[PDB]
């Protein structure tokens, strides 16, 4: 909600609370998503200020707090800051921002990540360009300087991050994305490339330096309908863990396919269906294997903008014999949401 | 200590909201002259979405 | 200022204060100044009881007295006499008496008001007329109401409720219908609703905006604005046939038509010259002529019933106010001094203007006399009030 | 304070800061409460929205951040999320909520928990029904569907929580509570029962599976006076720690008695008195012993709703020879509070 | 921004976001400041309420959240609460507060701490009186009871804090500070003394019990100009770490010199220059050595109050052969800020 809109400056505090639960057979080790109560509340602030008619500056930050944790030493587990960045929007030339934000490839992967709770599994966090990361500088053009309506492009530089874990570390990277929206229809294409750090190469799995991601997305949203299809391929970019070996690293090659079909009703209802798949190739000692392969069937009732309820049933098609100890169990989630 | 102060039992609510509507509370007028400001102007709004998009999409990449 | 006059409490607590209504009516016109009740030299209950010298001493040459009596059937008799206290002292210049039910006591008062005013001005009285307007209540399901009331804010009633915008009502010359914009269908439409039975006639539902209806004074035509061409332009419908002709064609915005008395020419607001100005055009031969050259902005015009002047919303040096423009000289007189002055409408005798302002944060309409001498707030409503329109003679 | 009350939605950001200190003889190991600086600030948001005339939805969340901690590795010590839930209020049938909230038994134990700083020790957190926990589903009725004024009842189901520690873990549970307020007088009765997990049984102390709590409360509050008396009994539910053995577990049986008497004055003053006692029985190797036995003598000056100061002197009657290493020392605390 | 100003109560939520980066040759081990992405967001709330005409109460709290961290185990690293205190301001006699706040000596050290990112290195945190610490009770007088304009004084008591590390611990302490501002010029003098805990004495470096800090500051600020010069001396108060020995402790004696000269322009520009030096004496086994010795050269563009950008180049004059493993490398930092 907009709490402060004065002096040519406007502040929008946006926050929500989600009472959530996951069900599944067994304790939930093998469940796709998990099991139990997954309630969490997010708080964030967005701020703008028009310095000049043609130049305005903005800053946004978001944090997520989990409620499933106890009040002991594990209170902070799963608590983090998702987004924290700033930037300025010029009138037509474009806009430039910096901070902790989504990677260009997320722009392409946004079409599939429309599910209530699950979805966007391929778009891992703290990954090169697919998810939200810290240390990015992004430039964006809307409608190509107002030349061509609906066609906008963005470019992003990624400062190297040498962290303790290869899963969370990266190096110098670059990426770009283009999106043409016309009359409701939408097309997008994004590409990102970066260098893997010594820790990443040193990992038992994974080989090579050039970590590459790219994706193409298509969609149509109108008439209370939303269809979407994103196909993305990556090299040495996706993280992978082997429970049998209890060893991690990156995937020499990965193909990911996402498909979504959601309908919406006037009476605050939106049933959803989603197919997903990700196959890794040239895995060290496991050849080619499927990381995730499932169906979605879910729904969301929108009492209003500030109140909603939803359910999602994930038909995990992964088999138990999978060569990475992956969870071969179905799962379901039921959630209730308040948001201001 | 001091937790008891206030802390109503039973259901929880404080006072009347400013407006009736769950999602449509404002002042008035519809049919618009396109002027953006007159008495026959509907929106009565500005600085619509001056700020840039901030990760449009659900954003629940993996799961809590 | 205004002509001083004595208005005496009526002979009877009384079910309604008729003398106070007469004083308020005479005062609202700007043309009269009823003597403060606390300074009356006497309270005669009859013409015989009038002492002319005591009123002439105070500069009053006429005195209104009257009587309210209960009838055995529960109705009431209301009578008034106007007694000369000037050149023919004690002579009765006019008088009347009539029977009304309690709910028509104000009308009885309004009846008296109409005749004395005319006697003293030669002008037909307009105190029995009505105003139409749109009220936004705090109800959820039907936030928009088209309502009508007496000019002074009493006797309000609801004419239609709608979940969507209504604007800019306009009376048929017979007082039986209201035109208005409705979005009940999901987009804009122009409709004419008959008040007596609530029947709604659909007039127009063209692409984009359908707005600003106006009935011709002779009752044969409806003017209104369509923006189908890309910008707002004026159109007229022959109500008998339903046929629509185009009057203006251009890239500019053209809306808020008002009829001249001849039922052949419209005044309207145009941005053809940049900032809004008022133009006049024949509904047949179309070529608009600018008629406003004073100030910096003029808009939302309503032409007087004699066509000799108009009222409008004028901006001169930052200040927007209700102004009056003489059409044969260009002389402009500012009438209103409130804020956010909008949507003026003239009484059928041209003597009073009703309009919307910042008063009550939108919830109050205001009256101003066209001589500039009197200004008042109407009784507050339970909502936001817009688009007032003063009825014809009733 | 209410910052946004628009669009049939209202947000009340409520947060406070407390400059606090605890004094006691010695270092404070044996002191009832402790010793030193205990300053802390809590932030939270409550939100409502009337979806329909007869149906409204609400969400509430609270977090506590401690300021006494340093800026080193211990910065996050004592930082947690207290409450995070949502729910809907129907016109008359009642209201149903879910998330992280107080347990029904807390409703009964609220009467005694009126002290300025100390108090409600029995109402431990992350305990079965006495304190605030995550994973509860509660239904509440007000005035018994509007039938009888002042008499309201609630029912609560408790999803199992498998955590690392028995102190913070639980299992499937159920509970109920009823409260009748008439002419100032108030009566309440609450009961909760649940099953202990295998991890809980593994504790050296404690025996059995059915962990049971129940409590009865009486009060009179009016005319600037507040009297309260809560008597509660539990089996295999209350936590206990032995410093001599450095071993913990639960109490086979426990009785708890709490009594409070507070007066308030027009000139922002509120002297308070509280008696307390808790005796555990059938302890493994310790027979029956008293966990807490003390008097309170304290006061609170209320400058206004948003500003207050207070003091509390705890006369600990516990003896040093107590068979659980319990702190047998008195204590005092002095606090100042700002709250919006 | 002021979000709630009603009922004689006012609340000002103040928060900002900073996209920051540090550059330097190499990985940044030897760099003065460091290297990489230092984006961070701070949130805080201030609140006042006029209880009486002559008495008002205030509460202030601030927290800092780091964005440089990942979403893994290191999310909370560097996240803390900077300020959290309360207090009351009487009309003329003065004002008294308590909580976690800056030490009196910081009052003197404020003149030098005007730099965009670096600066105020001597005013370390969790140190006795130079930086912000927890457990302080401060009283302040403004204009000497309104007798003499521009001359104000403060006194502060510091409750002992027994923490895990000598770096964050202290003991009973007292201090005072006086500041006379006349015609734009400003003068300040602060002194603080406290007792070191056993852990502090047990440290290999440092000797004596009376940990003492004091400082003197002079300045002239006007006409978009700000000159400042703070000279401070301390005994057994400043922290020191030896990479060669990998051992820490305190400095038996230290002299610190800080000089700042900043100009401001009408068109949102503010160039800055700063000299700094710190020499420790009577080091155990290292005699006298320089901890920090550098120049600053930087600038700041102020788009408006809510938006700004800045740069700072630190010419570290410390040599590599320093006998404490100090960074003998230059450094630079570039930052952008949004703040409400």
């Amino acid at each position: 909600a907009e709490i402060y809109n004065k002096d040519g400056n406007k502040v929008d505090l946006y926050g929500k609370a989600v009472g959530l639960h996951y069900f599944s057979k067994g304790n939930g080790e093998n469940s796709y998503g998990g099991n139990g109560d997954m309630t969490y509340a997010r708080l964030g602030f967005k701020g703008e200020t028009q310095i000049n008619s043609d130049l305005t500056g903005y800053g946004q930050w978001e944090y997520n707090f989990q409620g499933n944790n106890s009040e002991g030493a594990d209170a902070q587990t799963g608590n983090k800051t998702r987004l924290a960045f700033a930037g300025l929007k010029y009138a037509d030339v474009g806009s430039f921002d910096y901070g902790r934000n989504y990677g260009v490839v997320y722009d392409a992967l946004g079409y599939t990540d429309m599910l209530p709770e699950f979805g966007g599994d391929t778009a891992y966090s703290d990954d090169f360009f697919v998810g939200r990361v810290g240390g990015v500088a992004t430039y964006r053009n809307s409608n190509f300087f107002g030349l061509v309506d609906g066609l906008n492009f963005a470019v992003q530089y990624l400062g190297k991050n040498e962290r303790d874990t290869a899963r969370r570390s990266n190096g110098d990277g670059v990426g770009g994305s283009i999106s043409y929206e016309y009359e409701g229809f939408g097309i997008v294409g994004a590409y990102g490339a970066a260098d893997r750090t010594n820790l990443q190469e040193a990992q038992p799995l994974g080989n090579g330096k050039k970590a590459e991601q790219w994706a193409t997305g298509l969609k149509y949203d109108a008439n209370n309908i939303y269809l979407a299809a994103n196909y993305g391929e990556t090299r040495n970019a996706t993280p992978i863990t082997n429970k049998f070996t209890n060893t991690s690293g990156f995937a020499n090659k990965t193909q990911d396919v996402l498909l979504v079909a959601q309908y919406q009703f006037d009476f605050g209802l939106r049933p959803s269906i989603a197919y997903t798949k990700s196959k890794a190739k040239d895995v060290e000692g496991i050849g080619d294997v499927d990381l995730v392969n499932y169906f979605e069937v879910g729904a969301t009732y929108y009492f209003n903008k500030n109140m909603s309820t939803y359910v999602d049933y994930i038909i995990n098609q992964i088999d138990s014999d999978n060569k990475l100890g992956v969870g071969s169990d179905d799962t379901v989630a039921v959630g209730i949401v308040y948001q201001f | 200590g001091g937790d008891g102060r206030g802390h109503n039992t039973g259901a929880h609510s404080t006072s009347g909201n400013i407006n009736g509507g769950p999602t449509g509370i404002g002042v008035s007028g519809g049919c618009s002259d396109g002027s953006g400001w007159s008495s026959e102007n509907n929106p009565w709004g500005g600085g619509s979405g001056s700020g840039i998009h901030w990760g449009g999409g659900s954003g629940r990449g993996n799961g809590g | 200022s205004g002509r001083p006059i004595g208005v005496v409490p009526f002979q009877w607590a009384a079910p309604e204060d008729i003398g106070g209504i007469v004083a308020a009516d005479l005062r609202n016109s700007g043309k009269f100044n009823p003597l403060d009740r606390a300074r009356l030299p006497q309270q005669p209950g009859s013409a015989q009881e009038v002492q002319p010298a005591a009123w002439s001493a105070l500069g009053i040459d006429a005195v209104v007295v009257g009587q309210v009596t209960p009838n055995p059937d529960g109705s009431y008799n209301v009578a008034y006499q106007l007694v000369d206290t000037g050149g023919a002292p004690g002579t009765v210049l006019a008088q009347n008496s009539y029977k009304v039910n309690k709910q028509w006591l104000r009308y009885a008062g309004h009846t008296a008001s109409d005749e004395v005013f005319e006697k003293l001005t030669g002008i037909k009285g307009a105190f029995r007329t009505r105003i139409a307007y749109v009220v936004q209540t705090n109800g959820g399901q039907f936030p928009y109401e088209l309502r009508v009331s007496d000019y002074d804010g009493y006797n309000q009633f609801v004419v239609h409720r709608s979940p969507q915008c209504l604007m800019s009502p306009a009376w048929s010359p017979d007082g039986s219908k209201l035109a208005y914009v409705t979005f009940e269908s999901g987009r804009s439409a122009l409709v004419i609703q008959t008040l007596a039975n609530g029947a709604v006639r659909q007039v127009a539902s063209f692409p984009r905006h359908n707005g600003a209806p106006a009935f011709s004074p002779d009752g044969s035509k409806l003017a209104f604005a369509l923006s189908k061409t890309g910008s707002l332009n004026l159109y007229v419908m022959d109500l008998a046939s339903g046929q629509i002709r185009q009057v203006t064609d251009g890239r500019s915005n053209n809306t808020e038509p008002t009829w001249f008395p001849d039922s052949q020419n419209l005044a309207f607001t145009s941005d053809q010259a940049g900032r809004p100005q008022v133009y006049k055009v024949n509904i047949n031969g179309g070529a608009p002529q600018r008629i406003t050259w004073e100030g910096s902005q003029n808009q939302d015009a309503d032409v007087s019933s004699d066509g000799k002047f108009m009222v409008m919303v004028s901006s001169n040096g930052g200040q927007q106010h209700i102004a009056k423009q003489d059409l044969a000289t260009g002389g402009v007189q500012v009438l209103s001094s409130t804020f956010l002055d909008e949507t003026p409408s003239l009484a059928p005798n041209g003597t009073m203007v009703i309009y919307s302002s910042s008063q009550g944060m939108g919830s109050v309409l205001n009256l101003v006399s066209t001589d500039g001498r009197f200004k008042a707030r109407l009784p507050a409503t339970d909502g936001q009030v817009k688009f007032p329109a003063w009825s014809p003679y009733l």
